[PDB]
């Protein structure tokens, strides 16, 4: 099975700063990855599908990037509403494992 | 405008079987989507359970070896999980979601790709 | 090169016609091996693709179709089947 | 094709067989004969 | 000798690993020259 690693484990940042969350995969998944946001107890919502395509209805401040075995989500001008858990999922092979997750506070 | 809602009453006793049904409303289950289930234990990361297509084709997480089955019912626009032999590690919030795909060829040959698990439901808490 | 998306070659056989065909074949097989005998169909086993798959010339191309969706069943006394 | 670079005229379409130097090209009269019954 | 790579390595369909983009030094009309050729071959026709 493919192993998904998400890091930093946690962040402590201020409002208005830009942060990056990085997902590392043991195999090249050719951008078949998705970036979910879990708003502190709410069901996860989809931010990026396809690694680099903004999901419909998501603010433009969320922008995915990456290739090969390294993918990241950049959040510019971080607001209060964006704090919560973030998760990455590889769609390359089954089981579509979900990365351990990072907590942005 | 899919509005998913789980039921699936909890308080299942050890060595029993779960029955968790996700209702679909605002669309049919014959659209170009996989119906998927995930699990999130109370304080752990998010686990994938499995997917079922409109034709009855299923995919499961190998960790649930011969423990989980999925079904759909086109006359109800419903789908459900039947997870057998629960012990104690299965206490979690269970969620259903609509995993969207882009289809370019024949589905049974894998000629599709995923566009993310859009439209998550609210989740059902299941304890054992 | 290949223009457009890359897709797999395949063959379609309908389920109802094939199921009726096998029912007739089983009915006739039971006349040699007796009645109340279970007739099981299964996929081919070993050997080269020439004998393990359905080999044929389709428009000049040589297809090697799996067929393991056509021969799996046990017979005890529009919904197509797609063969890679 | 582009001392200057050239190729033999046949390289574009065909192979060449060198005729045997000991085989004459002088025409020999040929008499055509009918089979029996004709 | 062919030098091959995967034609579409990002597929998730049953053709992942099938259809390789192989390069080779092919002969041409003149015996002095060589032509670099790229072509697609099926996996079943090419042995590593
Ligand atoms: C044997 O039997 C099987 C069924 O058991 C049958 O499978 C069907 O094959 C056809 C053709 O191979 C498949 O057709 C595709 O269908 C999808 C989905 O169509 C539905 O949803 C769209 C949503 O827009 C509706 O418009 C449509 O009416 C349906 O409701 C289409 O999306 C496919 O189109 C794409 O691929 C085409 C090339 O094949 C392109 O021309 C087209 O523009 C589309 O490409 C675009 O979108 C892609 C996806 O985003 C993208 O990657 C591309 O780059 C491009 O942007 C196509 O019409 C049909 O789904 C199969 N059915 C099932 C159930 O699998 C076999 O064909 C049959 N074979 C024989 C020999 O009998
Ligand atoms: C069992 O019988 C059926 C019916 O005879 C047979 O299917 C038929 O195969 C032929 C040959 O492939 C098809 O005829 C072709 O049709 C296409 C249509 O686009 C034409 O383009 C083809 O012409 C091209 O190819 C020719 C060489 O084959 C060239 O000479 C020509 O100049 C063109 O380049 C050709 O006319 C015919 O259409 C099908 N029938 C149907 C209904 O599709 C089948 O293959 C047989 N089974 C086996 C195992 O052979
Ligand atoms: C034809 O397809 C069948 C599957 O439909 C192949 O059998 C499978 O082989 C894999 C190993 O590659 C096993 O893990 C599966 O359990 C097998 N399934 C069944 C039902 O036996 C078969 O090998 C294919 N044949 C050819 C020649 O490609
Ligand atoms: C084959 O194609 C014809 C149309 O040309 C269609 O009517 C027929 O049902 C198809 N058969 C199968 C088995 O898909
Ligand atoms: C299909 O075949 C099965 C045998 O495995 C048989 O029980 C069933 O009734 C058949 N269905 C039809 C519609 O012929
Ligand atoms: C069953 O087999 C017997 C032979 O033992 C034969 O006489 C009988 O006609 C068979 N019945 C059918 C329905 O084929
Ligand atoms: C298909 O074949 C497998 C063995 O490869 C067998 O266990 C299974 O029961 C078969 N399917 C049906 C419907 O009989
Ligand atoms: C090569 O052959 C083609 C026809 O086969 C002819 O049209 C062309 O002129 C030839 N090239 C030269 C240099 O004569
Ligand atoms: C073709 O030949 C050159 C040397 O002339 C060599 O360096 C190159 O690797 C060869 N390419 C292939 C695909 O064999």
């Amino acid at each position: 099975d493919i192993q998904m690693t998400q890091s930093p484990a946690s962040q402590s940042v201020s409002v208005g700063e830009t942060v990056t969350i990085t997902c590392r995969v043991s195999e090249n998944i050719y951008s078949h990855l998705a970036w979910y946001q879990q708003k502190q107890g709410k069901s996860p919502q989809l931010l990026v599908y396809g690694a680099t395509n903004l999901a419909d209805g998501v603010p433009s401040r969320f922008s995915g990037s990456g290739s090969g075995t390294q993918y990241s989500l950049k959040i510019n001008n971080l607001q209060s509403e964006d704090f919560g858990s973030y998760y990455c999922q590889h769609f390359w092979d089954a089981p579509y494992t979900f990365g351990g997750g990072t907590k942005l506070e | 405008q899919v509005q998913l809602q789980e039921s699936g009453p909890g308080l299942v006793q050890p060595s029993g079987t779960l029955s968790l049904t996700c209702a679909v409303s605002g669309d049919s289950i014959s659209s170009n989507n996989w119906w998927t289930w995930v699990r999130q234990p109370p304080g752990k990361g998010l686990e994938w359970i499995g997917e079922i297509y409109q034709s009855g084709i299923t995919k499961y997480n190998p960790s649930l070896k011969s423990r989980v089955s999925t079904s759909v019912d086109k006359s109800k626009n419903q789908f459900s999980l039947r997870l057998s032999s629960v012990t104690a590690a299965d206490t979690a919030v269970y969620y259903c979601a609509r995993s969207a795909i882009s289809i370019f060829g024949v589905v049974v040959l894998g000629e599709y790709y995923y566009n993310g698990m859009d439209v998550w439901g609210q989740g059902t808490t299941v304890t054992v | 090169d290949i223009i457009g998306d890359i897709r797999m070659a395949h063959c379609n056989v309908s389920k109802a016609t094939w199921n009726e065909t096998l029912g007739k074949v089983v009915k006739q097989l039971r006349k040699h091996f007796g009645n109340n005998t279970i007739i099981r169909f299964a996929q081919s086993s070993g050997g080269d693709l020439e004998v393990t798959t359905h080999s044929f010339n389709c428009g000049g191309e040589f297809f090697y179709c799996n067929t393991s969706g056509l021969f799996n069943s046990t017979w005890i006394s529009n919904d197509s089947i797609t063969l890679p | 094709i582009n001392n200057k670079e050239y190729r033999l005229i046949n390289c574009n379409t065909s192979a060449i067989t060198q005729a045997c130097p000991k085989v004459s090209f002088e025409p020999i009269p040929i008499h055509y004969c009918a089979p029996a019954g004709f | 000798t062919l030098q091959c790579t995967n034609y579409t390595p990002n597929l998730t369909s049953m053709m992942r690993g099938e259809l390789k983009n192989c390069s080779f030094n092919m002969t041409t009309e003149l015996r002095d020259k060589k032509q670099k050729v790229y072509s697609l071959f099926y996996r079943l026709d090419v042995v590593q």
